[PDB]
């Protein structure tokens, strides 16, 4: 199969530099032309650049001219994007692409036909900063119809992501994480809520495990229901 | 670049009945007979696939349901029939000055209307030992998407203080959940009193307000 | 390696033919890569070393990996004795195994009933992008190219 893996990415400061590579293994990369592809945080797919695979055409998308430079190495079956002047609005997940390229009978077409799993690029001025959680405890003021919600808030980080689980991966039904807020801190925050019968709030343990790899930081919270 | 403008930026649909996806173009796509206009579709957790080329013509493997159609700058996907595993974005691409895509089309299940469960949660000891102080608002299992939180406190509108998201529809119930976050120092919430998050929803005839005293519950 | 319509051609200009396009050299040029032209040397000796001699050959004048001299010019290896007559031969990057196939003049397509070779007539839509207004896409020779289509200086279209 066609395997694209992107690597190169991770945090930077506004003015700072980038430099991007992607990995192409499954079929012979100096054959196929390829694309650079981004996401910004909910928002919708923005081509970035194009490269043949004789590297004499290239595009870029008017959002990147004169910042952003692609080039690919044939021999070493990769393909990279050298990112200068970086913005804030830069922040977003870059995937490579393969472009096909059929001489179909109804007329020649361009298929993207193979995405990487991507990676994340952050421009912001923050420094890495592990989340804290506090508790968003059940009460009769949670309670709807002998169910309760309860959650955990995890406040104050940077970069993304955390990974929040419940009960250590036990407890899946009724959660709802979602997500995060950029502040204007420029920090993060995110709130992950689960829904449980009211009457196990008694006899029943909930602990939120949060994740945060970027600062190393593993919290596990304790959600104690409140006597209101 | 050439300026790529889909509608709708949502569309629920019910399994069995068609759909249409509006694109249209900053300029002309057409030349020499051709309509440099593809289709793509990115189902959730997976990779965009191309769907219509060339404007109106079906890519290996497509359904028949799927059709493209229009010319020049006008174009428009259409499902005749929409399964359940047509769900999610659809992005339209120009191809004449490679490449634009479209801001993207989400094609999500339509159900009905389900109102938002209302919760708000006080700020914890943690946090106001911290030194700041965040009220929830949480919206549960709702539908439609659309539902506006207003924060109040003491009886009086607050604004850009607060940040919501919303979650992606649910794969079994077919319904969404919000949180908002109001934020403010631990001097302005010991301040006043009284704090509450109105939520006004299709699935309510009155809005809703669900409200707590500092110090109380 | 495939050709596309966007493809800028160095020192050339993209021709389609019934089933695909190349880049075509301007005067006496010859193709380093599938899309740049530059020039040829007479003959190979220590001064144009590695330096072009044909169309996707070096001195050594030896013809690239992947390819071998018939008739003195260099053919892609599956197109060795694969004769099509009234068009060329090419190949494709679908199959695993590289096969050479016909590609043939405008106005003629692959003959199923004469051995796939460029025997039958049939029309090939024009898939050349001449955006400018004074180039129009025009069939010379047997190919299609962007040509001029009201007055030119001697070589502009304008």
């Amino acid at each position: 199969e066609v395997q694209l893996v992107e690597s190169g990415g991770g945090l930077v400061q506004p003015g700072g530099s980038l430099r991007l590579s992607c990995v192409a293994s499954g079929f012979t990369f100096s054959n196929y032309n390829m694309n650079w592809v981004r996401q910004a945080p909910g928002k919708g797919l923005e081509w970035l650049s194009y490269i043949s695979s004789s590297s004499g055409t290239i595009y870029y998308a008017d959002s990147v001219k004169g910042r952003f430079t692609i080039s690919r190495d044939n021999a070493k079956n990769s393909m990279y994007l050298q990112m200068n002047s970086l913005r804030a609005e830069d922040t977003a997940v870059y995937y490579c692409v393969r472009v096909e390229y059929y001489y179909g009978s109804s007329g020649y077409y361009y298929d993207f036909d193979s995405w990487g799993q991507g990676t994340l690029v952050t421009v912001s001025s923050a420094s890495t900063k592990g989340p804290s959680v506090f508790p968003l405890a059940p009460s009769s003021k949670s309670t709807s119809g002998g169910t309760a919600a309860l959650g955990c808030l995890v406040k104050d980080y940077f970069p993304e992501p955390v990974t929040v689980s419940w009960n250590s991966g036990a407890l899946t039904s009724g959660v709802h994480t979602f997500p995060a807020v950029l502040q204007s801190s420029g920090l993060y925050s995110l709130s992950s809520v689960v829904t449980v019968p009211s009457s196990s709030l008694g006899t029943q343990t909930y602990i939120c495990n949060v994740n945060h790899k970027p600062s190393n930081t593993k919290v596990d919270k304790k959600v104690e229901p409140k006597s209101c | 670049d050439i300026v790529m403008t889909q509608s709708p930026l949502s569309l629920p649909v019910t399994p069995g009945e068609p759909a249409s996806i509006s694109c249209r173009s900053s300029q002309s796509l057409l030349h020499n007979g051709y309509n440099y206009l593809d289709w793509y579709l990115q189902k959730p957790g997976q990779s965009p696939q191309l769907l219509i080329y060339l404007g109106s013509n079906r890519a290996s493997g497509v359904p028949d349901r799927f059709s493209g159609s229009g010319s020049g700058t006008d174009f428009t996907l259409k499902i005749s029939r929409v399964e359940a595993e047509d769900v999610g974005v659809y992005y339209c691409m120009q191809t004449l000055q490679p490449f634009t895509f479209g801001q993207g089309t989400r094609l999500e299940i339509k159900r009905t209307v389900a109102a938002p469960s209302v919760f708000i949660f006080p700020p914890s000891d943690e946090q106001l030992k911290s030194g700041t102080a965040s009220v929830v608002c949480l919206l549960n299992n709702f539908y439609p998407r659309e539902a506006k939180v207003q924060w109040k406190v003491d009886n009086a509108l607050q604004s850009g203080n607060s940040q919501e998201s919303v979650t992606e529809q649910d794969s079994k119930d077919s319904t969404y959940s919000l949180s908002s976050t109001l934020t403010l120092s631990k001097a302005d919430y010991e301040k006043h009193k009284v704090y509450a998050c109105e939520v006004t929803h299709q699935g309510l005839s009155s809005p809703v307000t669900k409200s707590f005293n500092r110090g109380e519950c | 390696a495939k050709v596309t319509v966007d493809t800028v051609c160095k020192r050339g200009f993209l021709i389609q033919m019934s089933g695909h396009l190349e880049c075509k050299c301007e005067n006496d040029l010859v193709l380093v890569n599938e899309e740049t032209c530059e020039e040829k040397v007479l003959k190979c000796d220590e001064k144009t070393v590695n330096k072009p001699c044909g169309d996707f050959s070096k001195c050594i004048c030896k013809c690239n990996l992947g390819y071998d001299m018939v008739n003195n010019v260099c053919i892609p290896n599956e197109c060795k004795q694969v004769t099509c007559g009234n068009g060329k031969c090419i190949l494709d990057t679908s199959n695993p195994v590289k096969t050479g196939v016909c590609s043939c003049n405008i106005g003629k397509v692959p003959n199923v009933q004469d051995q796939n070779k460029c025997s039958k007539d049939g029309e090939t839509k024009c898939s050349l992008k001449c955006l400018k207004e004074q180039e129009t896409c025009k069939a010379v020779d047997g190919i299609y190219k962007c040509d001029c289509k009201d007055g030119f200086i001697i070589s502009i279209c304008t």
